[PDB]
């Protein structure tokens, strides 16, 4: 149920969005499109509309991973049972 | 001669036939093996899990209804006597 | 009268919506959905012979949009088992009567 | 010939049904007055995990070789008796009571032919 | 089959004789009490007051 | 006085234990067991105590004639929980398989009854061997086994 | 049951266990004033008669360690509750010594406020 | 009472009515005994 | 499925709640349990032992089925050796049941008087009586009320008259004959049940 | 081929124990099934997930081959410790008993002492002493202490 995430996003510096557009883009794209494949090219796409380019996404049910993101562009958090990873690199 | 007299019958096979005659051996084995059927049960996911790696659910009951999501090929149905040894692995 | 007056067929007879629970391993709140959805579905589709393989698909088309993709669940008269499941994903439930049910989530 | 023996099993004071199990579990031939083949399968099923799991016991669990159980007898509450013998590859159950059972059965076969006499009646004076 | 009904029917049957002749399990009196019981009549000072 | 102290508590001691007994004959095991529970201030002596160990004739006296009579192999008394309370047979290899092994054949049994009447309950099993008759009395407290050889 | 109440007395996490041994001590005493009031029958205190059982002794003791016990499984949640407060400890001295180490990096004062928020 | 100042003081109470009653059987407990004496006598 | 159903019963309908509470025998050791549920197993297996050995005589009595002849066959015979020095003496059939037979035994000749048992034979038995009584003096006549048969009466020597319940386990005499009830002198050769 | 390594015996020999135990067979391989037979003689454990758990973390498994020893051998270091608490007794006597043990004696009599409201304040206490002496050495040893008390 998402009892532990690493939330690494700016606070009061009109970036708040980010944090809550992650949150709630999430849970819609997951439920919709319920593919593993899907759920990273649509978190991606509308991230990158809104915040610009050079954003990656990965989502997996059971993953690990190590990689370098830019800071305060970085936010991991569970969407249900499903896990999904997005950071801005470059 | 009772492994003659038991003659398991396979009513439903989704496997290759080279496993589904593996599993007929170790499930005439099983039987004569485990003292309860409860035990059989257990028997039968053990022998399967050492063999092939993954999650495997086995149900042996007198009468039941079973509807299942298991892996493509890896769901063998087998009746011997009154007992169903029904293997179906899950991903 | 009372127990000594009731018998096995008799009792089967007089009750047929008692609820019985024997195995909780799934959170209450999800079981408490659970159990309403099986109990209406196996009545509607228990047809004028009860048929086991039509419960289990109602059973486990309405389990698979209610919860996640795969959920297996199985229904027998009496069985032997051993299921490896998620914590907090198996609830294990008999009808009264010789009617046991098994629901699981992988 | 067969069907007399059927017949010879009722004739046995004490005898309720007579149930027959083939190798594979199949009941070749029941009794009438107890449910024919639901019951059956249900009977066969459990008296080949007994007889099977009493036959693999007796020869291991017991540690005496060269010993097979001839006949198990299960003496449960009120006039139950299930005997159980086993002829080359046919194994069957015979469900037998005791004097009391066996009066209260007649008491109770009594009491069904004078209800069927009383409808009999109510059914004359319908008529008449 | 012909064989084995006659023959298993007549194995069942000896069972049935043998356990026919008496019951085995009944037990004589069994649960009433012992009803009449004679019973002395009893007196027992509770307490004494005196001045 | 401390020794006249003493006896004067015993005897208290012993008038507790009493009671239900009355002094009289020795009588009966279940006083004892009382006793000994309830109170452990005082043990022994009061009065001939007629045979030791022996509280009840009837259940042991019964046993140990069952034993005694000729074409019994032994009686053995399976506790409900896998165990033997009591073993009476010549050779330990023969009761240690029998403790564990024929209880399972009796729970297995007993529901082969229960399956086709749920009232009805196991009163009593037999088995009999081709060299061999196996007679079980089962009860939820304790099973009762006796091997007699057919004659 | 008994019940108590958790604090920080002094700025020190106490429980009110003491005064408990002493107050159940209070209703052991009321017991043995009611064993003096037989008058020792003659015309004479069954006090002393009762000190004389060395099982009234030995039920003392024991109600003496029953409240040892029921103040240990307190102690945990006691204790395990304080670990993780510790880590944010009485008075402002450190904050002083903890703002100047911060220094330059402006990220440096999001990671101290989103701990307290976790904290909070 | 099985089932703080407060609870010692009601106590305290309870016991205080328990050792009133008691002591009212002991003067029926001699009387019993000494009745019993004088019968004999 | 059923037992779990049945508790449920139970618990809807708080009618006499069942009784048995799990005291039992404990003791821990030296003579845990082995008493009322477990004697009755014990008592079914003494019965099952005897019958399997006594099993050619009991198929002859059911049924062996022995033109002016007639042929007599003695089946069993059930003797004490304590009690041998005991006459038979008189010998009752209870009402209620076919099987259960008391034979109460007594001392004839007169010179020679010593106590007489009384043993009820029930016919699942005949290894030992199903109840034994210990008397004073040895019982001239042993009689069993018709309308109930636990009531059982009793005659010995100095004319005292016994009567005695089968249920009750104490076994001590329910009445007796005393000088101020006048019980008669010498011996009551025959007594009966009105 | 060792070197200078002598480690654990006890357990050493445990594992090869259990492992003679079901290997018998001298087939010369080992399963997966073979694994539990040892723990489903004993009853070292509830259920298999409990074998296979360490096992699985171990890193892989298969059907059979002869590695399935590794179970054994992790097995023993499994055992991990115990501990529990037995009598209440022992605890009573070790709270008189300041040295940490049954011996010495008044000054723990001295201890009961101070606010002591109990009977015969003084000459009880030695009284009692006394009669919780035995041997007449002055103290209290715990076998006297246990047969004082009992």
């Amino acid at each position: 149920h998402a009892n532990e995430q690493i939330i690494d996003m700016p606070e009061n510096s009109e970036m708040k969005s980010m944090k809550n557009d992650a949150f709630s883009q999430a849970k819609f794209a997951v439920e919709n499109y319920k593919f593993e494949n899907k759920i990273s090219s649509h978190i991606k796409k509308f991230f990158d509309e809104k915040y610009g380019p050079n954003w990656h996404c990965v989502v997996g049910k059971h993953f690990n991973a190590y990689v370098s993101y830019d800071s305060k562009n970085f936010i991991f958090f569970y969407e249900g049972q499903l896990a999904i990873l997005l950071y801005r690199k470059g | 001669s009772h492994l003659d007299k038991v003659q398991p019958v396979i009513k439903n096979s989704d496997m290759s036939v080279e496993m589904q005659k593996e599993v007929e051996e170790v499930a005439k084995k099983a039987i004569d093996y485990c003292n309860t059927d409860k035990e059989i049960a257990t028997f039968i996911k053990d022998d399967f899990r050492s063999r092939y790696h993954g999650t495997w659910h086995c149900i042996v009951g007198r009468n039941f209804g079973s509807f299942v999501t298991f892996e493509r090929s890896y769901y063998i149905y087998l009746y011997v006597g009154q007992l169903a040894i029904l293997l179906f692995k899950t991903g | 009268k009372a127990v000594t007056d009731m018998d096995i067929n008799e009792l089967r007879k007089l009750m047929i919506g008692k609820a019985i629970i024997n195995s909780s391993d799934m959170q209450g709140d999800l079981l408490q959905e659970a159990q309403d959805v099986i109990q209406s579905g196996i009545e509607n589709n228990s047809a004028p012979v009860l048929n086991i393989e039509a419960a289990c698909k109602y059973i486990k088309e309405n389990l698979d949009k209610k919860f996640g993709p795969t959920w297996q669940c199985i229904i027998g008269e009496g069985y032997a088992y051993d299921v490896t499941v998620q914590n907090n994903t198996l609830l294990f439930m008999f009808y009264n009567g010789n009617l046991a049910v098994l629901i699981f989530k992988s | 010939n067969a069907d007399d023996q059927l017949k010879q099993l009722s004739a046995l004071e004490g005898a309720n049904g007579y149930v027959i199990f083939n190798e594979s579990g199949i009941p070749l031939k029941r009794h009438e007055k107890s449910i024919s083949h639901e019951k059956a399968v249900h009977i066969a099923a459990l008296v080949s995990d007994l007889w099977n799991v009493s036959k693999k016991v007796i020869q291991r669990d017991l540690k005496t070789p060269e010993n097979d159980i001839e006949v198990i007898r299960l003496r449960t509450k009120h006039s139950y008796e299930y005997i159980i013998t086993q002829s080359g590859d046919f194994t069957m159950l015979a469900i037998q009571l005791c004097g009391k059972a066996i009066e209260e059965a007649k008491k109770a076969a009594a009491a069904a032919a004078a209800a069927a006499v009383v409808q009999e009646e109510n059914k004359e004076k319908e008529k008449k | 089959f012909p064989q084995a009904v006659k023959d298993l029917k007549e194995g069942v049957e000896k069972c049935i004789y043998q356990n026919n002749q008496i019951d085995l399990l009944e037990e004589y009196f069994e649960g009433e009490t012992s009803e009449h019981v004679v019973e002395n009549l009893s007196s027992k000072t509770l307490m004494l007051f005196k001045d | 006085i401390y020794k006249t102290s003493k006896e004067i508590q015993k005897s208290d001691q012993r008038i507790i234990q009493q009671r239900v007994e009355n002094s009289i004959i020795n009588n009966q095991i279940y006083q004892k067991s009382l006793k000994r529970k309830t109170s452990k201030r005082k043990v022994r002596h009061q009065a001939n105590k007629k045979n030791f160990q022996k509280e009840m004739s009837e259940v042991e006296d019964t046993l140990n004639r069952i034993k005694t009579h000729k074409t019994v192999l032994g009686y053995l008394i399976v506790n409900s929980e896998g165990g033997v309370v009591r073993g009476a047979f010549k050779d330990e290899e023969e009761s240690k398989n029998i403790a564990n092994s024929i209880p399972l054949l009796t729970k297995k049994a007993r529901s082969v009854v229960r399956d086709l009447d749920p009232t009805n309950d196991l009163v009593f099993l037999r088995i009999q061997t081709k060299l061999n008759e196996i007679m079980v009395a089962p009860d939820d407290e304790f099973s009762l086994i006796v091997i007699q050889t057919k004659g | 049951f008994f019940q108590v109440e958790v604090q920080l007395n002094g700025d020190k996490v106490t429980l009110n266990l003491q005064e408990i041994q002493k107050s159940i001590n209070r209703a052991a005493t009321a017991v043995l004033r009611c064993s003096k009031h037989l008058y020792n029958w003659d015309q004479a205190t069954f006090y002393d008669m009762i000190a004389c059982d060395k099982e009234i002794v030995k039920v003392i003791l024991l109600l003496t360690g029953s409240i040892q016990g029921t103040k240990n499984k307190v102690n945990e949640f006691l204790s395990g509750f304080t670990k993780f407060e510790w880590l944010c400890k009485e008075s402002i001295q450190e904050s002083i010594k903890k703002f100047s180490k911060n220094g330059p990096t402006l990220q440096n004062y999001e990671d101290q406020l989103k701990k307290f928020s976790q904290i909070e | 009472h099985l089932p703080l100042d407060s609870f010692v003081q009601l106590q305290e109470e309870y016991i205080n009515s328990k050792t009133d009653f008691l002591t009212s059987k002991n003067v029926e407990v001699e009387r019993a005994v000494d009745d019993l004496l004088q019968t004999i006598m | 499925i059923f037992d779990a159903y049945y508790a449920e019963i139970m618990k809807d309908h708080q009618i006499e709640n069942k009784k048995k509470k799990e005291v039992d025998q404990d003791k821990k050791q030296d003579q845990s349990m082995y008493s009322t549920s477990f004697k009755r197993c014990c008592k079914i297996m003494e019965r099952m032992v005897v019958q399997n050995d006594q099993e050619d005589k009991y198929h002859d009595y059911r049924y062996y089925w022995s033109k002016n002849e007639g042929h007599l066959l003695p089946i069993w015979r059930f003797s004490n050796e304590k009690q041998r020095k005991k006459n038979v003496t008189s010998i009752c059939w209870n009402p209620l049941y076919p099987d259960l037979f008391a034979v109460s035994l007594g001392s004839y000749d007169f010179t020679k008087q010593r106590m007489g048992l009384i043993c009820l034979y029930s016919l699942k038995n005949t290894t030992h009586p199903e109840y034994a009584f210990n008397c004073e003096a040895g019982v001239m006549c042993l009689d069993f009320h018709p309308k109930s048969a636990a009531l059982l009466a009793v005659g010995l020597y100095d004319g005292t008259v016994l009567v005695y319940d089968i249920r009750n386990k104490h076994k001590k005499p329910i009445y007796q004959s005393t000088v101020r009830n006048q019980k008669h002198t010498d011996p009551v050769w025959q007594v009966k049940w009105n | 081929m060792a070197s200078e390594v002598m480690n654990l015996s006890e357990e050493d020999i445990q594992f090869c124990q259990k492992a003679f135990s079901d290997y018998d067979e001298d087939g010369l391989g080992a399963i997966k099934v073979s694994d539990l037979k040892l723990a489903l003689e004993n009853i070292g454990c509830s259920l298999s997930e409990n074998d296979l758990f360490k096992m699985i973390s171990e890193v892989d498994e298969k059907n059979t081959g002869l590695i399935k020893f590794s179970d054994f051998l992790n097995i023993y270091y499994k055992q991990k410790y115990a501990n529990l608490g037995d009598d209440d007794q022992d605890l009573v006597d070790a709270f008189v008993a300041m040295g940490g043990n049954a011996d010495t004696t008044g000054s723990v009599d001295a201890n009961r002492l101070i606010q002591i409201v109990k009977e015969e304040f003084e000459m009880t206490i030695d009284i009692v002493g006394l009669i919780r002496e035995i041997d007449k050495d002055g103290s209290g040893e715990i076998e006297y202490e246990e047969f004082k008390l009992l």
